[PDB]
RNA sequence: UUUGCUCCACACAAUAUAGAUGGAUACGAAUAAGGCGUCCUUGUGGCGUCGCUGAACCAUAGCAGGCUAGCGAAUUGCAAUGUCAUUUUGCGUGGGGAUAAAUCAUUUGUAUACGACUUAGA
RNA sequence: AGAACUGGCGAUGCGGGAUGAACCGAACGUAGAGUUAAGGUGCCGGAAUACACGCUCAUCAGACACCACAAAAGGUGUUAG
RNA sequence: GGCCAGCAUCAGUUUUGGUGGCAGGAUAAAUCCAUAGGAAUGUAGCUUGCCUCGGUAAGUAUUAUAGCCUGUG
């Protein structure tokens, strides 16, 4: 029921996350997918590389700028997957893609907000263990994406800030939980805990 | 020999006598006890004081609980109803924080509108003291 | 087809004046209802005796429940079936608690592993194995040892809401 | 207080349709917090309103309302059907409607 | 089908320490320290004792049970190269043209080079892998003894000299010139 | 030639909604594993505890939301938005603020089918 | 290319097979409600990311009869007899 | 005296819940009870070197300081 929903797309399967987003963004929900360089996709590596180099062959013969555009960034591979699952040649589908933004890494507008995770599209719930999967960052940088090292650099410049934030908030709840225990032996806590509270 | 350090897993493992929590179906939410292992997906249960019959339910519909009581494999309803009390299972179950929250989320759903109003006028008081217990910077 | 129910069916050639006491024939048939069971009687009987539905009658059809449906039993199943090229005879083993649950487990186990439908399977003999040396299939022998404890490593929590606000933990 | 709501904000999914054909008399409303057909039986008959904003003022109001009721449940997930008086304009696919509690049986 | 329980046992020798958390095996001992990462296997270790580690698996197939005994042997090769060590004796075979092997420390590290291999004019560089000391047998003029505390970085380096000293466009059964491995022994034996 | 224009302050009118009505409430890594607590020689360390859904947590007592420094709350008749939030754009009111270029015509040839390009000129 | 028996298209829309004269369902006054057929229910797309037991990892996997193809011959791939 | 709504009370068709009474079967089978035999994935006790009163090692021992099956009522 959040207006903007930020999805932590680490360890999500590509086509299963793209199907619970196309159905959600067609119902009027501004969905922001975030750190798509850590998306997963089943099958082993060179099998998925070969399913991409079959896609790179498909271009228009008479003028190759007409045909299918082979976008290489991991945000745009997931955006290729979502756009297949929306009727994007209409005004309903075009408006349903104006409610979707996808980035790789977590940008500064979205680092301070909560990130939610789709349970029916995670790798560790769907894929049977022992299967070989493929991280979308390593796949996309092998077909010509140039800014994997930048996104890995900027993400480490923000993981050390979010760890700095968590240590401040952990020490916050330490001095709150050590203080609220004196406010537990009251009568209102004896009055409220029978109410399921 | 010398010191050796290993930290892998300590699991709730399905064996004879383990208490399970029936989560799906006719006996929903009640406790049971595995009496005989059929195969790696299906088992045989019985809980008398919880009131369930002696089914042969598969493991996709039960949840394993962290407690166990000893009984031989393949015991009957007259046997499991004795060891359920001679090992004191149900009062051990209420002591866990799991069965506290199952009773808590049941109690929260059973309140009417008066004690949906009584909570907020008393949570105003519980909010009032924690700005006087944490009354600092 | 469906959730199986074991019937018995007694049948009889229709009498005539020369022989007004023909012999009764009994079959224990796993089928889904009273109508399919009476059809499977005149299938296996007509492959054994000179009698059709038109020439004979059905004496009695009853249902057979189990005396101990709360006890595991190492079942031993003899079964013939038509492959895509030829006919075979087999012997598997089932573990399940009820005789009709073993036949339900059998038809699933044969339609998966050999692609043999219901129409191309004739069961032969389903018998409880009384002591633990007649069990001769490895995949049943592991459940027949002392102190059978195994864990369930990879638990998944089936969700109701479509989003979650913490990374799920599979621990059991 | 800033507590004012007496409705439940459902979305307007689509018209009642098959593949390749749609029937604009019946619209499918996705109520929030409803996940089964049983407990979508609570909202049957309760009336919806699609409130929207127009530019030309009628009766001294810039907001116009389209009423209608909830008729029967749709398949297996708490979608319900609805029959509005004037049918919803199909520009509102993915637009918040408000299911009230007006004919009440609690 | 899926075997309900499959266990192996790793006997841990004396004075040898083993550290495992989340399928990363750090072994320290009387000579050397080895850290092998095993995240690609579904395997549960358990400390049943201080002298022997039980390694087990649950509900594994034929594929997965086969990949259990390869884990016990990989830990056993870790502790064996930590108690004793590993040494690979390699030997020069040449018909007429002598092979002249040295050790040079270039800009990066101890490259190994061979020269005059079958009269060739191109040097054949091959780096050492670290943890592997390089040794020449002084008494025998045509011998080289690799050695180290891991069997992997020695044998990959021992196969490196076999790969680089190959022949081209000739009968390999006639031109049997090269630098082959003959002995795979331990250090303290 | 204080008519131009820029910005900041209500008095406005006005147009436009792909669709606000409590709160988008922030570690990272791993899942055959972790969170939190707790001391300790500070570790791939002891010890406790927790998960099995966020149905949580935070907020929320009044005329569409008061007060004298305890009173105002009716008849909007039995339901009919029963409203009210924004994004813009012009016009008044006064508080400041800055004081230009481009194109055509003429020219140049590093350019040129025409446009374009590149140059020069108070 | 040619006959026998019926059914259909021609002369016929409709729901399904993405698409199609002939296949599956079913044949038509104009509307409302209800229930289904054939086919379907991750998303495009109305409808279970249902349930249950298995099998399968493919460096050209495989997925809706007519129908848009594949064979002898093989393989200590794995599973079952 | 008109249109348009809302609610009652009905009518026609229908959809979806709650709950009660019976009837049948091996007059359900089971469980539970009663009893008699039996065995093992062997309980007690007992017998062996270890040794934490047999524990863990196995030999007897068929309910004992757990129980299980099968027949019959």
């Amino acid at each position: 029921s959040q207006p903007v929903v930020v999805i932590d797309a680490k360890d999500h399967l590509l086509g299963r996350l793209a199907s619970t987003i196309a159905k959600q963004v067609l119902n009027g929900q501004k969905i922001v997918v975030v750190r798509a360089e850590a998306l997963n996709i089943s099958g082993e590596f060179f099998r998925n590389k070969l399913k991409y180099h079959d896609f790179l062959r498909k271009a228009t013969a008479f003028n190759k700028t007409r045909g299918p555009f082979h976008f290489r960034a991991p945000s745009r591979i997931l955006y290729k997957a979502i756009r297949g699952m929306v009727s994007h040649k209409t005004a309903r589908g075009k408006a349903a893609l104006e409610r979707l933004k996808i980035f790789e890494g977590i940008p500064p507008p979205y680092d301070k907000k909560k990130r939610v995770v789709v349970p029916q599209a995670l790798r560790v719930l769907r894929l049977k263990p022992g299967r070989k999967y493929t991280t979308l960052g390593k796949l996309s940088t092998s077909v010509g994406w140039k800014y994997e090292d930048v996104v890995a650099k900027l993400e480490d410049k923000r993981k050390v800030r979010s760890a700095e934030y968590y240590a401040k908030k952990r020490a916050f709840t330490k001095k709150v939980s050590s203080a609220s225990a004196a406010a537990s032996e009251s009568d209102v806590a004896k009055q409220l805990a029978s109410f399921g509270y | 020999s010398t010191d050796s350090i290993v930290k892998a897993s300590n699991w709730r493992l399905v064996e004879v006598g383990r208490v399970v929590l029936i989560k799906k179906g006719q006996s929903a939410g009640k406790l049971a006890a595995i009496v005989e292992i059929i195969d790696q997906k299906k088992v045989l249960i019985d809980g008398p004081k919880a009131g369930v019959p002696r089914q042969a339910i598969n493991l996709g519909q039960v949840v394993l609980t962290p407690l166990t009581f000893a009984l031989p494999r393949g015991a009957r309803t007259a046997t499991v109803s004795k060891k359920w009390a001679a090992a004191a299972v149900c009062e051990k179950w209420a002591a866990s924080s799991w069965a506290k929250k199952i009773a808590q989320r049941e109690r929260r759903a059973a309140l009417t509108d008066f004690e949906r109003f009584q909570v907020m006028v008393l949570r105003k008081q519980k909010r009032y003291t924690v700005k006087k217990a944490l009354a600092k910077a | 087809m469906a959730h199986f129910k074991e019937y018995q069916v007694i049948g009889r050639r229709l009498p005539t004046e020369s022989v007004p006491e023909p012999k009764l024939f009994r079959m224990r048939i796993f089928a889904s209802n009273e109508v399919i069971a009476k059809s499977r009687y005149w299938y296996f009987l007509q492959k054994l005796h000179k009698v059709k539905k038109a020439s004979g009658e059905i004496v009695s059809i009853n249902q057979i429940n189990e005396a101990h449906p709360t006890k595991v039993k190492n079942f031993g199943v003899w079964v013939r079936y038509d492959s895509r090229s030829g006919t075979h005879n087999m012997y598997k083993e089932i573990r399940d608690v009820s005789r009709v649950a073993a036949v339900e487990t059998l038809y699933q186990d044969m339609a998966a592993r050999h692609r043999a439908r219901f129409r191309s399977i004739h069961i032969l003999k389903v018998a409880e194995i009384e002591k633990t040396a007649d069990v001769k299939r490895q995949y049943v022998k592991q459940f027949l040892t002392k102190d059978l404890k195994f864990p369930l490593p990879h638990r998944v929590q089936k969700s109701t809401k479509t989003f979650s606000y913490k990374r799920p933990s599979t621990f059991y | 207080a800033e507590s004012h709501r007496l409705y439940v904000k459902g979305k307007h999914l689509s018209y009642q349709r098959s593949k390749r054909v749609n029937n604009p008399n019946v619209s499918l409303i996705k109520i929030e917090g409803v996940a089964t057909p049983q407990d979508a039986q609570f909202y049957l008959g309760k009336r919806i309103a699609y409130v929207y904003r127009a530019s030309k003022e009628v009766r001294g109001s810039k907001i116009r309302v389209m009423w209608g009721k909830v008729t029967r449940t749709h398949g297996n997930s708490g979608v319900v059907r609805a029959t509005f008086r004037n049918n919803l304009p199909a520009k509102t696919f993915g637009a918040s409607v408000r299911i009230f509690l007006y004919p009440s049986n609690i | 089908m899926k075997y309900i329980q499959t266990e192996q046992q790793i006997e841990v020798p004396e004075g040898v320490t083993v550290s495992i958390k989340s399928r990363i095996v750090k072994v320290v001992g009387p000579r050397g320290t080895l850290t092998k990462n095993l995240k690609h296997i579904d395997v549960t270790f358990t400390k049943v004792n201080n002298q022997l580690i039980k390694v087990a698996v649950h509900n594994g197939g034929r594929k997965h049970v086969a990949a259990l005994r390869t884990v016990k042997s990989l830990v056993d090769n870790m502790i064996t190269g930590v108690t004793k060590g590993y040494k690979y004796k390699m030997r020069y075979v040449y018909a007429h043209f002598p092979i002249n092997v040295n050790i040079v420390e270039k800009d990066g590290a101890k490259f190994i080079e061979v020269r005059n291999f079958l009269g060739d004019k191109k040097i054949r560089n091959v780096p050492v892998r670290d943890g592997v000391t390089i040794e020449f047998s002084t008494n025998v003029k045509d011998e080289i003894v690799l050695s180290g505390n891991s069997v992997e970085d020695v044998s990959q380096n021992a196969a490196d000299l076999q790969q680089i000293c190959r022949v081209r466009n000739k009968d390999i059964r006639k031109f049997l010139d090269g630098i082959y491995v003959s002995h795979k022994g331990f250090i303290t034996e």
